[PDB]
């Protein structure tokens, strides 16, 4: 079988995961220690893809910690499942980005990715046959940006034709938690173009929206929000760890949601969410989530769909269902909306359907659309760069590194051709 | 040897653009009763070879300009002109000692006219005041020819005569 090889990079990227390690093991039912005491063996029949096996019936998780810049280091250590990582797999430095791209990218790194890259090279042969490489990251800071960019750059070389998906966490427009966040995007974003096979484009703000109008919560905790994002991770290979009535490879997913090798940039979804405690006044059918996963209030993307076309959705659905009304309510979205997608694609819709649901759930599902609605974000936010730049506002902590200031040009015209070829497919032609 | 070269296309800008009004040692130097003056040394053969770069211009004849260095908050290059109007304003190049003889023309009549002519000598250490008034002039030896305080210690008895 195939097997995936998963990093962290960021502040942001690793205590993702750090909620996000913990579903994967209660997904098969793995303690703190390694110790398998699942309920069926269902769940024993691709441990394979995330989790490789120890002497005494252990699994470890081939996770590349590259964040564990000291600070955050103790922290996983120190977590629930500090006790569950191999700890020579915890690869770091000192004295890190510190919110700079070049700090990420061009000093900094250059003194840990030689020892990054060698790491990535045990956990690989250790594989039967790879396609998987889940770079779990944000944009915006520093090592999320500049040391998350530069494995990108170097396993693209060594692995040319392995599926790359990076989940990074994207600027917000409104709530800015970083003063130099358009500088981190643009340079950054100019990497995942040239060499990502899809990207799970998130913001905070749409999980700001998600948590409190939907879910009703009062105080959401940052453990909250990536939990979020954690069920999207684990429904997307779902299917490539139980045997599903139509399967999904990363793959599958990588030769129909992308029409053209530029535009690979997705936003989630997941279905259900509600508020209870538990009684709740609802029935779980299949048109029950289908209105729910189109809604423009339920995506992770803080954008309108509605404004944009959408290109093409993945409707990967989970637990026992039936096809004729996963078909027709894919159908009916499609008649009924028809004036929003790109009208010129034949389907504009597939599905995928796994044979089991999560632990406390009876169905689930997870929408990933790719769309010209986010060509509102790029605009939020290369405008928002083109402001800083002609002021010439932070280039003495980037000049000062090893940059240069026919980069900048360079790398923004990059963006400012994406938002100019999406309005060429928003447009009704 | 190199230094920044555009330090000096920095420079010659302002010279372009202006009228100058230089002022050579061949002319009659009026009186005021007052004045401080000014006489720079020649650039050494040393400097030359090291390329040491024009600091100065001599606009007027009353008038000087620095050349200053500097940078904005882009690290973007910054010239200045340290506009001083000032009296007499010599060149290093005019050296012919007569700017002694065209201070102690007034000086000389005042004495003898029953006054109290005064005068001081104000200078960078190794910007050639001590070739300026101990003398002599030549910029070789001191040849015992040329004491610029003879200049006009003639006088004392030149003009007594
Ligand atoms: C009585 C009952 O049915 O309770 C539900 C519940 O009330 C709701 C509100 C759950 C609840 O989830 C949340 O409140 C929540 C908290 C932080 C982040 C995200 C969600 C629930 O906590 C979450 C919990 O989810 C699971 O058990 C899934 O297997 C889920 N597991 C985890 O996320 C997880 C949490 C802690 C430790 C280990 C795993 C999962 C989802 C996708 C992929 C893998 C696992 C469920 C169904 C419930 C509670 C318990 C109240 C909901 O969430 C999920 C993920 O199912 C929130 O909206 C859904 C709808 C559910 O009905
Ligand atoms: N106006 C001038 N024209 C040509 N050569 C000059 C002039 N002034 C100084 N020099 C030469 O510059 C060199 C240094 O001059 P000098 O008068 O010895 O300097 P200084 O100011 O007395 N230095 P110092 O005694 O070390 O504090 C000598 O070789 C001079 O002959
Ligand atoms: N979703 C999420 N975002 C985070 C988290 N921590 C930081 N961020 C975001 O990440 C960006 C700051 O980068 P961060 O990862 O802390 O910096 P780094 O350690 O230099 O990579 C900002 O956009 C923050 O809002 C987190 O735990 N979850
Ligand atoms: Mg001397």
């Amino acid at each position: 079988m195939r097997e995936i090889v998963h990093i962290q990079a960021g502040q942001c990227g690793n205590q993702i995961g750090a909620k996000f390690w913990e579903v994967i093991s209660d997904e098969h039912g793995i303690d703190p220690t390694g110790s398998y005491h699942g309920d069926s063996d269902l769940q024993l029949e691709r441990i394979n893809v995330y989790y490789n096996e120890a002497t005494g019936n252990k699994y470890v998780p081939r996770a590349i910690l590259v964040d564990l810049e000291p600070g955050t280091m103790d922290s996983v250590r120190s977590g629930p499942f500090g006790q569950i990582f191999r700890p020579d797999n915890f690869v770091f430095g000192q004295s890190g980005a510190g919110n700079n791209w070049a700090k990420g990218h061009y000093t900094e790194g250059a003194e840990l990715v030689d020892s990054v890259l060698d790491v990535v090279r045990k956990e690989s042969e250790s594989c039967d046959c790879l396609q998987g490489f889940q770079l779990t990251h944000s944009l915006g800071g520093g090592t999320g940006s500049g040391m998350g960019t530069l494995l990108i750059s170097k396993i693209r070389e060594e692995y040319p034709d392995r599926i790359m998906n990076t989940f990074s966490v994207m600027p917000s427009p409104k709530v800015s938690d970083t003063v130099v966040e358009p500088y981190n995007a643009t340079l950054s974003v100019h990497q995942l173009v040239e060499n990502t096979d899809e990207t799970y484009c998130i913001d905070n703000e749409a999980l700001y929206d998600i948590c409190f109008r939907t879910l009703k919560l009062t105080t959401p905790t940052y453990g909250d929000l990536n939990h979020l994002v954690s069920a999207t991770m684990s429904g997307v290979t779902t299917c490539l760890r139980f045997p599903g009535q139509l399967n999904a490879d990363l793959r599958k997913l990588a030769v129909n949601m992308v029409p053209f090798p530029r535009l690979h940039f997705f936003m989630p979804g997941f279905a259900p969410l509600t508020s209870r405690g538990s009684q709740q006044y609802r029935a779980l059918t299949v048109p029950e989530l289908t209105q729910q996963m189109f809604d423009s209030k339920n995506m992770m993307a803080a954008c309108d769909p509605r404004h944009g076309r959408y290109l093409t959705v993945a409707a990967i659905f989970r637990g026992r269902m039936s096809m004729k009304e996963v078909d027709e309510q894919m159908l009916n979205v499609q008649n009924k909306n028809s004036s929003y997608f790109v009208e010129w694609i034949p389907n504009n819709v597939k599905t995928a359907v796994c044979d089991i649901p999560p632990r406390g759930l009876k169905m689930s599902a997870t929408f990933i659309g790719n769309s010209t609605a986010i060509q509102e974000l790029f605009k939020r936010i290369s405008e928002q760069f083109t402001a800083m730049f002609r002021r010439k506002a932070f280039l003495h902590w980037y000049t000062g590194e090893g940059m240069d200031e026919m980069e900048f040009t360079e790398a923004e015209s990059n963006m400012n051709d994406l938002v100019s070829e999406y309005q060429q497919y928003q447009d009704a032609t | 040897g190199n230094p920044n070269w555009e330090t000096a296309q920095m420079i010659r800008e302002y010279q372009s653009t202006l009228e100058f009004v230089p002022l050579l040692d061949g002319q009659a130097v009026d009186d005021h009763q007052i004045t401080v003056c000014v006489r720079k040394r020649p650039i050494s053969r040393k400097e030359v070879n090291r390329k040491e770069i024009d600091v100065i211009s001599v606009p007027r004849k009353d008038m000087l300009i620095v050349h200053e260095p500097r940078s904005k908050v882009d690290l973007t290059k910054f010239l200045e002109n340290h506009k001083f109007r000032f009296d007499y304003a010599f060149n290093d190049t005019c050296d012919n000692a007569m700017v002694y003889k065209y201070t102690a023309k007034p000086l000389v009549k005042t004495i003898f006219e029953g006054g109290m002519a005064t005068c001081f000598a104000y200078g960078q250490t190794g910007s050639g005041k001590t070739h300026t008034m101990g003398g002599e002039f030549n910029g070789k030896v001191q040849d015992c020819k040329n004491g610029i305080y003879a200049m006009a210690a003639k006088d004392v008895f030149v003009t007594l005569n």
